[PDB]
Order: C-alpha cells, then structure tokens, then sequence
C-alpha cells in the first residue's frame, strides 16, 4: 500500500483541469513525457520512474531523489492533460 | 570492593600487575558489597513470600537462599589490577557470572509465577479496600468472606486456594489479622512480612505521610539540578542544548499576528494591488497580495523547520467572486528586489515559486456548512532549509491563492489563506531564534520583561522566548509542587522576592528626607502575589509591564531560593494543612466504615 | 473455604480471624525495588 490512493484522486482531479506539469531529471518541466520524471499537480510530487510520492510542495527544485529507469506509464493521465489543455 | 575479584596470577607477591581477574570454568567472580545483598535478599523475600501458593500448586521447588548463588572467595576486589591491589578481602562473598546468571533468570522465572498468582489474590484483596488511612475500621470477617465468595469470578484462584492464597495474603495486608490457633482470638497487632515498610508508609497525622513528602521533594530537587532550573535567568550566552528543546512544534494563525509583534512575519503594505504571474504546471496563475496588507511568513528569521499551512473550516468565498473558484490554493515562495515593506508594484517581485500547490481548484476542496462554504481540511506544506535562501536578501513564505485568471470580482478579496492554523516545527533544534535573527545560544536574563503581551504568544516553535518560556516552566512546577506558594505560609519563594524588594525599595529612599521607612506588612505581600503571580503563568515573566517579577533580581533571586528551599525541605514537609488534610482522611475512613457494615449486613 | 489443615498455620474460615483496617499499617510487599546501573552496581 505504498501509493496512498488520496495521492491518486489528487493526480486524476489535476489532470481533468489539467495542471500536471511534467518536470525533467534536470529540474525543468517540458511537456513530452519522454525526458521528464517529475509529476506535480502542484500538491504532489512524483517521479514517473519509481513512482514514489516525494514531496507535497512541488517546485520540485527543492527534492532530493536517486532512481534510474525507463519506465513508469500510464502515459494516460498525461495524455488526458493535453486533451483537457484546451 | 566492588568489581570482578582479581587474584596474584605471578603468585604470593600481589603488585599492580602480578594480578588478574579470577576467570575460570565458571564466569568471573565479581564481589557482592553489602548493599548488593540487599536488593537480591529483597528480591527473594518478596518471592519465598509465596511459598504457601507454590508447594500447593505443585511450581516452585523450595524456598529461593541467596545463599546458594554464592560463594567465599578471597583475593583482591577492584575494578582494574591497579585500584583492585587496594582492596584484599578475605572469604568475601562473590557471585559467579554462570551464578549472576540463574540468579537472574530464577527470580526471572518464579517472578512470573508470583506475578500471575499474586495478581489473582490481589483482583479479591482490592477488591474490598483493605486499606483506610485515618484511625480503624473492622468488618465481621464471616460476612466479608461468604460476600467475596460471589463477587469474585469464576476463572479467579482465590477461590481454587482460599487459605493457600489467605496465608500469602496475611503477610501482605496488615487488614486481616489471622485468628491464633490457641486462644481463638485475633491478635491487635497485625504482623505483615512488610513490618517496617507499611508501618512508614501509613498516613501519620503529624504530617501527611513520610513517604509522599519525601518523594515530592528529592523529585523536584531532581528537576531543579536536571533540566538547569538553576541560572534560570543567567546574563550571558547559553547553548540552546542547555534547554533541552524537545517535542515542541508550535502552532498559529497569521495574516492576523502583527509585523511589529513577530519578527519572522512582514507583510505587502501597499496601495494598490500587485497581481503578478507565474506559469505553474505549465497554466499561467496570478498570485494576488490583494487590497489589505496580506502579512507573509518571512523565510530570513525562520530556522529550516517543516511549515504546514492547514487551510481548513476557513472561509472560502467562490459564491461571490467567481474569480475565487478555479483557483488552486498552494503555499508559495515570493523572492522580491527592494525589501518587502517597500515593495510597491509587480515589476518588484524578482520571482514567484509553487512550494507547494493544492491539485484541484477552489469548488472540489469546498464543502457548504450553511451558505458560507468552507474548506475541506486539507495540508499545504513547504520543507524551508536555511541555506536554500542564502544571498536572497528578500524572500517570503505566502499560503495564498494562486488565481487562474484575476478579475474585477477580486479587487477587494485578498485571496491570502494564511487565515489558516499555520503549524511551524523547528527541524533542526540546535539553532535557535531571536527578534529575527537566527543564533545558538541565548542570553536568559534578556529575554525577560522584553517581549509584549502578545510578542510572547507570537512566538516562533522554538526560538528563545519559547525555550525561555518552556524553562520557567519546568522552574514553574517545581515551585508549583514541593514549595507552598498557594498558602498564607510566606514560604521560602516569596521570602526570596521579599528579600529583594526590600533591598530595592530602601536604596530608593536612600537620598532625599527618606519620608517613607520601609513597610514590611506591604512588601511581604506584594511578594507574595509576585510569587504566586509566577507559579500561577510562569509565561508572564517575560512581559514588560509586571510589577515585581520583571525586575532583573526577582527569578535569578526566587530559583537560587527555591533551590536550597527544597535542599533541606527534612522529611515532614506535609505538616502544611496536615490538619485539614488529617481531618478529610477520617471524613473518608467513616464513610468507608459505612461500607463494610453494608457488606456485614446483606451477605450475613 | 473448605478446611485445609496443615499446607498453612492458619485456616481461612478458621476460627476467630479478622479483617480490619488501621489507618497504622497500609498494607505492602516490595514493588519499587532498585535495580537501575548505577544503583544496582
Ligand atoms: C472457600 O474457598 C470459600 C471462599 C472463601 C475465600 C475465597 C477467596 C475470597 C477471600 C480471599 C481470602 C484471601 C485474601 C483475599
């Protein structure tokens, strides 16, 4: 039970009126999913690789992390952004 | 002797050297001072105690000697070949570390066994108060008996062993007196193995009772060498370490706490408003700093603790200015050029960052209460570190709203949630706060009569005025406590203050026709109050403006007072209103007394 | 209550017992015994 799931009503209510901005390892947000790990709402914050919650601040300049990996999709909520964007 | 027995390894010729802790087939044989058998002998007593319950139940094997543990060893017993050649004991008494083993885990064992037992005898013993504190009070045994044989649950064991449990009970409540068998008659004298120790533990009606006036007393002298009650109000530099900061995240409410009566807090007074922008998760917000002054947690003056804004049951207008909903609330960081108090117009805000923000606008985090709806309690959080604003000379904490889109339905909102029960916890105790500046140490006796009524309960989750408050505290409860500060007894404290007004008000009059001599009927009273005063809200003595206590003698004078105070408090301390005290016990003994003639009645 | 005997030098229900409270003797066995390091040894 690592996910908390009042995280995870925090994320789909984000991305609905999209925010979700999608930050990279290098601590900048770009909007493609391929380089970015980070996952705001702005409440909550979440690497895509672990997919840990890291810190309810966001500005995600300030989170101390080491994970490596190539993975975590659902690319669902992040293509449900950029629907709900316009 | 103390320590592990050493013998002259080289033989005959014992010198700081020639020795060597006795070890062999059995662990080392480590010296039973006098002292040692006390405990070891009182830990058994307390267990052959029991003997009656053990043979009947089969457990046990005999009663527990010390002196089988033991044995009569002779060398010499120290703590290391050096201090151990001074200290030749002939046939003393060592225990084994095998024997230092069963010793232990015997006592351990039938410790469980008496345990279980000694806790049935005890649901039946309690079970009719054996213990009255004023004069006497009997109950026809057969009554009381034939009662306890319903009451008392089936699943007890003081029903399996009524006088197998009755004569371990005999030892351990003076209450039942045990019929001699040859004369059939009680005895007066009741004899528990506990002889001496409940005969000094029974409420004396000279003084309270020895036991309780002794512990209260060694108890607050441990407090006032412990935590450093003593030089409570020292004038110079003091570790906050000194303080023994623990446990203590302070909670608020600002937007409300004036600049002036906090340091750690500035606020936007401006004219106008200073609508800025800032693209957060990639939609562009406008954080507001609306028509009021909207005060902001300052981030200089704010030791790296873990900020938590709660926003919750506070209002939240999105029913009238449709601006309000849609907009996230989020805790954020505002970087401005010219420092703040100067910071007229957006262009001034260097930089705005989302430390924090609230995933779903303002009409999911409602929750309509009676037209005016609230917030769902919810947690916005920053984790401020010290240097992660280095350089930044002006920077600010602001839990504010973060609009979507600023309209004129928002031009006297002012969309600060600071209004919120803002909890700060200092994370990173050694460094301290004070007036806004971040040290680490304080200096006591400054803190004293320096803040105002309300730069006390303004104070920053530990920064001095709080360390300083949560000592006095502690200072506060000793005196409280052993000390009678809340009788007409003039006692040690308020004699201390006394003492000092005294002093004070006579060089006062010194020069000039000295018209007044000093009063004394006056002083002893004011002093009294200033005593009382402080036991009363220890907190007080840090605001300027109170009569007495704020003077810079008072408290450096009442501790140091209080302290030989409760140095020699004797033993007898409880003789204060041991009158009334005494009185009340036996107000209590004749309503108990009332009961057993009860229990003597329905169950004949 | 049934009688006993000899397992104890006195009966429950044995003849002329009493209970009876004096405010002179609360009753106690031994609970606080020390044994903390530096008390203990
Ligand atoms: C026979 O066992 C009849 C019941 C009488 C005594 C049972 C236990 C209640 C009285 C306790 C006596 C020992 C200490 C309470």
């Amino acid at each position: 039970l690592h996910m908390i799931p009042q995280v995870a009503h925090a994320m789909v209510r984000a991305a609905a009126a999209g925010r979700l901005t999608l930050y990279t390892r290098t601590r900048t947000e770009t909007t493609n999913f391929d380089h970015a790990e980070y996952v705001t709402c702005g409440r909550y914050t979440i690497c895509a690789f672990c997919l840990t919650t890291l810190a309810p601040h966001a500005n995600v300049k300030t989170i101390q992390d080491s994970h490596a990996c190539s993975r975590q999709p659902n690319e669902a909520i992040r293509s449900l952004v950029e629907v709900s964007d316009k | 002797p103390t320590g592990k027995l050493w013998r002259p390894v080289g033989t005959s010729v014992a010198t700081i050297d020639s020795l060597a802790i006795v070890s062999d087939r059995f662990g080392q044989y480590s010296f039973v001072n006098e002292g040692m058998r006390e405990t070891f002998s009182k830990a058994l007593f307390d267990i052959n105690m029991w003997q009656p319950l053990f043979q009947a139940t089969k457990t046990g094997c005999g009663p527990i000697v010390l002196s089988s543990f033991t044995t009569t060893t002779s060398g010499y017993v120290g703590a290391t070949a050096g201090d151990a050649l001074d200290n030749p004991v002939t046939n003393g008494v060592f225990i084994s570390t095998v024997q230092i083993m069963n010793l232990q885990r015997t006592i351990a064992a039938r410790m469980r066994d008496v345990a279980l037992w000694q806790k049935h005898l005890d649901t039946a013993m309690t079970m009719l108060t054996p213990d009255i504190s004023a004069g006497s009070a009997s109950c026809n045994w057969k009554s009381l008996l034939a009662f306890a044989k319903d009451i008392l649950p089936l699943d007890n064991l003081c029903l399996t062993y009524p006088n197998e449990f009755y004569n371990v009970a005999i030892h351990r409540y003076p209450a039942l007196k045990p019929g001699n068998p040859d004369t059939k008659l009680p005895d007066a004298q009741a004899h528990p193995l506990g002889e001496v120790a409940g005969a000094f533990n029974a409420a004396t009606s000279e003084v309270g009772s020895l036991v309780g006036s002794s512990s209260t007393l060694s108890q607050a002298i441990s407090t006032m060498a412990g935590k450093d009650l003593d030089l409570i109000e020292a004038d110079t530099p003091l570790p906050v370490s000194v303080f023994t900061p623990s446990l203590a995240p302070r909670s608020y409410r600002p937007a409300f706490i004036k600049p002036e009566d906090a340091k750690w807090i500035a606020e936007f007074n401006n004219s106008s408003l200073i609508r800025k922008t800032l693209t957060y998760s990639g939609a562009t917000y406008t954080v507001q700093l609306g028509p009021g002054p909207t005060r902001v947690i300052d981030m200089n003056a704010m030791i790296d603790s873990v900020l938590t804004l709660d926003v919750s049951g506070t209002i939240l207008p999105y029913d009238t200015n449709p601006d309000l909903s849609t907009s996230v609330p989020a805790f954020v960081l505002i970087q401005t050029s010219v420092p703040i108090q100067q910071v007229t117009t957006a262009a001034n805000i260097t930089a705005i960052t989302v430390v924090s923000a609230a995933g779903a606008s303002a009409i999911n985090l409602a929750i309509n209460v009676r037209g005016q709806p609230r917030f769902n309690m919810l947690h916005l959080q920053a984790t401020f570190e010290r240097e992660t604003i280095t350089g930044i000379p002006y920077i600010y904490g602001l839990g504010t709203f973060l609009i979507p889109s600023p309209t004129s339905s928002s031009n006297f909102s002012n969309p600060t949630l600071m209004d919120g029960l803002l909890t700060v916890t200092p994370v990173l105790l050694r460094e301290t706060t004070y007036k806004g500046e971040v040290v680490d140490a304080i200096v006591p006796a400054t803190v004293m009569a320096n803040q105002t009524s309300e730069e006390v309960a303004s104070a920053l989750a530990n920064d001095a005025i709080v360390l300083v408050s949560n000592h006095l505290n502690k200072l506060a409860n000793v005196v409280g406590d052993a000390i009678p500060v809340a009788s007409r007894t003039d006692d040690s404290a308020t004699s201390a203050i006394v003492s000092r007004l005294a002093v004070q008000h006579k060089l006062s009059q010194v020069g000039q026709a000295s018209p007044t001599p000093p009063d004394y009927p006056l002083l002893w009273r004011r002093a009294k109050r200033a005593a009382s005063m402080f036991v009363s809200n220890p907190s007080l003595a840090l605001q300027v403006g109170i009569p007495v206590l704020t003077q810079s003698g008072m408290l450096s004078a009442l501790t140091s007072g209080v302290g030989t105070a409760l140095r020699t408090g004797s033993l007898g301390k409880g003789v204060t209103d041991a009158s009334e005290k005494l009185r009340a016990r036996q107000s209590l003994t004749v309503a108990k007394q009332a009961f057993f003639d009860q229990i003597g009645s329905l169950w004949p | 209550g049934n009688v006993q005997t000899s397992v104890n030098t006195y009966n429950i229900t044995g003849d002329g017992n009493s209970f009876t409270p004096t405010s002179d003797m609360t009753s106690t066995a031994a609970p606080a015994i020390d044994l903390k390091p530096g008390v203990l040894n």
